């Protein structure tokens, strides 16, 4: 049987051993996709979404040397159309694909099996060191990015009624 | 209009067009 | 077996590490389609290629010589505004070095070391493990000309001065 | 006359039986015929209603009502692996 | 050292086959050839100012034979289509011979593709872009002609582009490049 | 026409010589032993 959702069976394609295991699957997706595939997705939706809710607050806090004057009022997804007059979001796009151009390679070995999910080796400081630190720091990548996609989500719907953006939204 | 010129040039490249039929075919009858 | 470069990827099978500038980037797997050693071959000619192009923009920019249709410093401009004869003269040229220099030979002819075409009249590889470090320096400037060369000539498509012009006076204040 | 190729995952799908097999479902074969029976509703309602809300077609139309009628037919398919699944016991 | 009068390619040899090493003497042979890839473009430009300027009169002689018919219409359509082809085709490269005649080499892709920023000096502050106002005035008169049905307006229209285009041509004095 | 000297100098080659050659070598090959 399942832990988070008590009536609904255990999900079969689904196993503790997987960072962020609650038994959380009551549409059975886990069973139509493969579930490596779904796992570099969450960690890659997670990832960008801790980067984007992070990008939103401090987009808010202050703002680079020079973009008052390219954007003035615009805040959260302004700004985005803004830069595409200009470069910027043309160059991040750029950038980005040339990284998922590698991660699609990646992503084939993910699938060949000789890759784990969202494992791409980039700990340069010492983080990951201890195999027990790992574990937990991945279920941490985990918990903070889901908390960050269901953020982005509030704070750009926010962004929709209102137009303040988040933290001006909580002031007034 | 077209030149004369301009009709050369297709002459030649209709000329290399028939070089390379020959080929083809020379293959293709082994 | 993985990358040196690139961690989370594995090692392709046609680089085997002994060939001069390996650190395992093979990530789109182009050794596996193609001969590494033709693949070498273009490499090295083209890194030396662009290591021609972008001294010849640089020293075209600061100097010329004492004739009209050779004044403009602008690298991609100065290719227009200056006799067609004779830079079809250096086209062809080219064609008659590019094949003493390979011997008349096509891909599968070609191959001799790749890239070695014998043109180094002076003896500056008298070691041969300083010829294996100045093989290493000779991929390695190559590949960065190769980048440098690129951004010179899109440099001056955007700015229509030249390099060293371009990089003095870049606009800081507007985009 | 030479061995005709096929994708690596060929399977063997010739069925004689009251049902295929659930292996013609692809990545659906292991979805259980409730869960296609309910998407199966789900799909032709859904794409019932964004189908009628389109029907006068403008040079404006909403794209997820456009998007959202795809699952009229997406359901027929829906109810057929339906049936294969419930005949599978699954 | 003239364009033909129909096909714009240049026409005479010029009488220069001089293979003279040393001095290039502009050996209009190939690898001796003294051109620059301007100078070519400049020669193409004129050789459809040509092609343009001797179609004019074939307007003016096809729209004589209207106006002398039993009943007379001023086949607007012919006149608009004569206009909207042959005579926009000679605006067009004229404002691009302005602009390699007073940007330079830029024009001639030293700043790449033709884009929507292009980064030179237009077609403007040239000599000869007084002769493309006034073709471009003469397309005006011609059109405005053609809804009216003013027979000698469009006669007269098409003259004042042909005599602005022959100024054009004699201003310039395009380089004749044969490679 | 411009060029206008070209068909008579191409027709009657494409229209006589050239069949004329074809027949003839076709002749030979369909006709030789080995
Ligand atoms: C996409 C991001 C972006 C954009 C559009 C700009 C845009 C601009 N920056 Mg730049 N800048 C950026 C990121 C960006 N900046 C970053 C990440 C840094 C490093 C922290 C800087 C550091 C920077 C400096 C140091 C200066 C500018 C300045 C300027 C402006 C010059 C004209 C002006 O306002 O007067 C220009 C509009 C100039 C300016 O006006 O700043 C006061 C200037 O001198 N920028
Ligand atoms: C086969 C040998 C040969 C011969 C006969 C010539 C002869 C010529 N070349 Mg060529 N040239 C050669 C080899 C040769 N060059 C080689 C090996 C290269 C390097 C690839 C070039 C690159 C070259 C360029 C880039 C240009 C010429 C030009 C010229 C002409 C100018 C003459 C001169 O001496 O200018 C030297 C100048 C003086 C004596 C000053 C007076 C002349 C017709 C120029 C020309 O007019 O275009 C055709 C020109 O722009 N040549
Ligand atoms: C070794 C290679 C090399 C070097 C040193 C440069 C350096 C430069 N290029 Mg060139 N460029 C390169 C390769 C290179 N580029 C290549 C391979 C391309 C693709 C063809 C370009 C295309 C390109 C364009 C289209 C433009 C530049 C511009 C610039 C300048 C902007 C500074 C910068 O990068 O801010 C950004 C740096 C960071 C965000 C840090 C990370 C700088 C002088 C700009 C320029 O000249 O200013 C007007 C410009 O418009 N470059
Ligand atoms: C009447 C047409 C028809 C039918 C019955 C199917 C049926 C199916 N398709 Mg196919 N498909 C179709 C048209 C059709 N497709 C068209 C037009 C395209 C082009 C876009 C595709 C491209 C396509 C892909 C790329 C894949 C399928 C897959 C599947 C299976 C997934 C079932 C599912 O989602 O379970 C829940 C199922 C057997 C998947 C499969 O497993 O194939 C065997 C799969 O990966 N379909
Ligand atoms: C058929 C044999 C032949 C003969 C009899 C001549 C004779 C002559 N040529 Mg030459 N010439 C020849 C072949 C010949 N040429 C070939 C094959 C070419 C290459 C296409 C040239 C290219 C040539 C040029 C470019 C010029 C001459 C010129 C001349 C005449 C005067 C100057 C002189 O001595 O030039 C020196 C002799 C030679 C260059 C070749 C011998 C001279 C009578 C000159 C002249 O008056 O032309 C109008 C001149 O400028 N010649
Ligand atoms: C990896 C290959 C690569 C990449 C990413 C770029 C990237 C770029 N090029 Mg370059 N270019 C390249 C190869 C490349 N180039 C090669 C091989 C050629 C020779 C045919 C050119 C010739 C070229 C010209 C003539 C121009 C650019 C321009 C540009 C810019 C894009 C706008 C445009 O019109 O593109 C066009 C892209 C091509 C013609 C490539 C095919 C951008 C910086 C334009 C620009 O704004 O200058 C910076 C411009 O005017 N490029
Ligand atoms: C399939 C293409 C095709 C066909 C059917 C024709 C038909 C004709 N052409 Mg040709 N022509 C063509 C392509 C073609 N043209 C092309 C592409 C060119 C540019 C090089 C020319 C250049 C050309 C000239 C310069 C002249 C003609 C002329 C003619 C006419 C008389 C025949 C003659 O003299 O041929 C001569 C044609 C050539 C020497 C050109 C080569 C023909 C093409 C390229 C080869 C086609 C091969 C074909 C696919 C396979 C045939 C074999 C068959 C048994 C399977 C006739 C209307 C003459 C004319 O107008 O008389 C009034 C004339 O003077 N044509
Ligand atoms: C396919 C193209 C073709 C062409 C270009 C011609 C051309 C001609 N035909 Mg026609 N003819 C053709 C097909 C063609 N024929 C076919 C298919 C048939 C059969 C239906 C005929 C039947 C036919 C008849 C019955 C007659 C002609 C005549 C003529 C000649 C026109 C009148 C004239 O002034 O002649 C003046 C002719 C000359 C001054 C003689 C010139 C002889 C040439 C130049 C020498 C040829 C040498 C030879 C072909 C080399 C052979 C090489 C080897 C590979 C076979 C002219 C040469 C008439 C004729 O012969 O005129 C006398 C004529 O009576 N034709
Ligand atoms: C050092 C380094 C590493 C690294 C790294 C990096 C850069 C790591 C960065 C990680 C990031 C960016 C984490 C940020 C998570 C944000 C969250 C969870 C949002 C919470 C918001 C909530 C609950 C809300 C809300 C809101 C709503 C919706 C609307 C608002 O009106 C109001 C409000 C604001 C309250 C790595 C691992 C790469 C390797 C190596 O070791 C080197
Ligand atoms: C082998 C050997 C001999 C030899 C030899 C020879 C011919 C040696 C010649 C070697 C050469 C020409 C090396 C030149 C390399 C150029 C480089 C590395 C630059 C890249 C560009 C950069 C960093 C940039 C940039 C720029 C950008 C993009 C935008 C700009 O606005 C500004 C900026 C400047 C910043 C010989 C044959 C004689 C014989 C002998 O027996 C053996």
């Amino acid at each position: 049987m399942s832990e988070s959702v008590p009536f609904l069976k255990k999900p079969e394609a689904l196993d503790s051993s997987m960072a962020g295991y609650a038994g959380f699957d009551p549409l059975g997706l886990s069973s139509i996709a493969d579930i490596k595939f779904l796992q570099e997705s969450e960690i890659k939706h997670c990832r960008i979404a801790m980067l984007a809710a992070a990008g939103s607050i401090a987009q808010d806090i202050f703002t680079f040397p020079g973009v008052s004057k390219v954007v003035g009022t615009a805040k959260m997804t302004g700004v985005h159309d803004v830069l595409v007059k200009q470069g910027a979001m043309g160059q991040i796009l750029l950038w980005t694909s040339f990284l998922e151009v590698f991660g699609t390679i990646a992503l084939l070995e993910t699938l060949d099996g000789k890759r784990a999910p969202g494992d791409f080796k980039f700990d340069p400081l010492g983080f990951s060191k201890n195999a027990e630190t790992a574990k937990r720091y991945q279920l941490s990548e985990i918990k903070n990015g889901r908390l960050a996609m269901l953020a982005t989500g509030g704070m750009v719907h926010g962004y929709f009624i209102t137009g303040k953006g988040p933290l001006e939204l909580l002031t007034n | 209009m077209i030149s004369d010129t301009q009709i050369f040039i297709a002459l030649i490249l209709a000329l290399v067009s028939l070089v390379l039929a020959i080929r083809l075919g020379r293959a293709l009858y082994q | 077996d993985m990358s040196a470069s690139v961690p989370f990827l594995p090692r392709p099978a046609a680089l085997d590490g002994s060939m001069v500038g390996d650190v395992g980037f093979d990530p789109l797997g182009f050794t596996t389609k193609y001969d590494i050693k033709w693949l070498r071959e273009s490499e090295l000619k083209h890194g030396r290629v662009c290591m021609l192009a972008s001294l010849g923009c640089i020293v075209q920019e600061i100097v010329h010589l004492p004739f009209e249709a050779t004044s403009n410093p602008v690298a991609s401009e100065a290719f227009f505004q200056v006799p067609a004869g004779g830079l079809w003269q250096i086209f062809a040229g080219i064609g008659i070095v590019e094949h003493f220099s390979n011997n008349f030979k096509m891909s599968g002819s070609t191959m001799r070391a790749p890239g070695n075409l014998g043109f180094d009249p002076l003896n500056f590889g008298k070691n041969p493990s300083a010829r294996a470090r100045y093989e290493l320096a000779e991929i390695k400037n190559g590949r960065l000309a190769m980048l440098g060369f690129g951004g010179m000539i899109h440099g001056c498509f955007i700015t229509g001065k030249g390099p060293i012009g371009a990089l003095t006076s870049m606009d800081w204040h507007q985009s | 006359f030479s061995p005709v190729p096929s994708p690596e995952g060929t399977k063997e799908t010739y069925w004689e039986t009251k049902a295929p097999s659930s292996d013609v479902l692809g990545i659906g074969a292991g979805v259980s015929s409730g869960n296609f029976a309910a998407a199966s509703v789900f799909a032709a309602l859904v794409g019932g209603y964004c189908t009628g809300q389109v029907i006068p077609l403008t040079v404006e139309p909403n794209p997820l009502f456009l998007a959202g009628s795809f699952l009229l037919p997406y359901s027929w398919a829906l109810h057929v692996a339906a049936w294969i699944q419930k005949n599978n016991g699954k | 050292a003239s364009l033909d009068p129909k096909t714009g390619f240049p026409i005479q040899g010029g009488s220069r086959e001089k293979l003279c090493g040393g001095s290039a003497s502009a050996g209009c042979q190939p690898m001796t050839q003294a051109a620059s890839i301007l100078d070519k473009q400049r020669t193409v430009l004129a050789g459809k100012i040509t092609v343009a300027a001797n179609k004019v009169p074939v307007l003016t002689a096809a729209v004589d034979k209207m106006k002398t018919a039993k009943k007379p219409k001023l086949d607007r359509d012919y006149v608009l289509r004569y206009s909207a082809l042959y005579l926009t085709t000679l605006v067009d490269a004229m404002e691009q011979y302005c602009l390699r005649d007073a940007n330079g080499a830029k024009a001639a892709g030293g700043a790449g593709l033709p884009k929507f920023k292009e980064t030179l000096k237009p077609a403007s502050s040239s000599s000869l872009y007084s002769y493309v106002d006034t073709v471009k005035s003469g397309i005006a008169a011609v059109s405005a002609a053609a809804k009216a049905g003013d027979f000698d307006g469009v006669n007269k229209a098409a003259g004042d582009i042909k005599t602005a285009a022959d100024s054009f041509l004699s201003t310039a004095n395009p380089p004749i490049i044969f490679n | 026409m411009t060029a206008a000297y070209l068909p008579s100098i191409l027709v009657p080659i494409i229209g006589l010589i050239f069949p004329g050659l074809v027949m003839a070598f076709a002749f030979i090959y369909i006709e030789q032993d080995e």
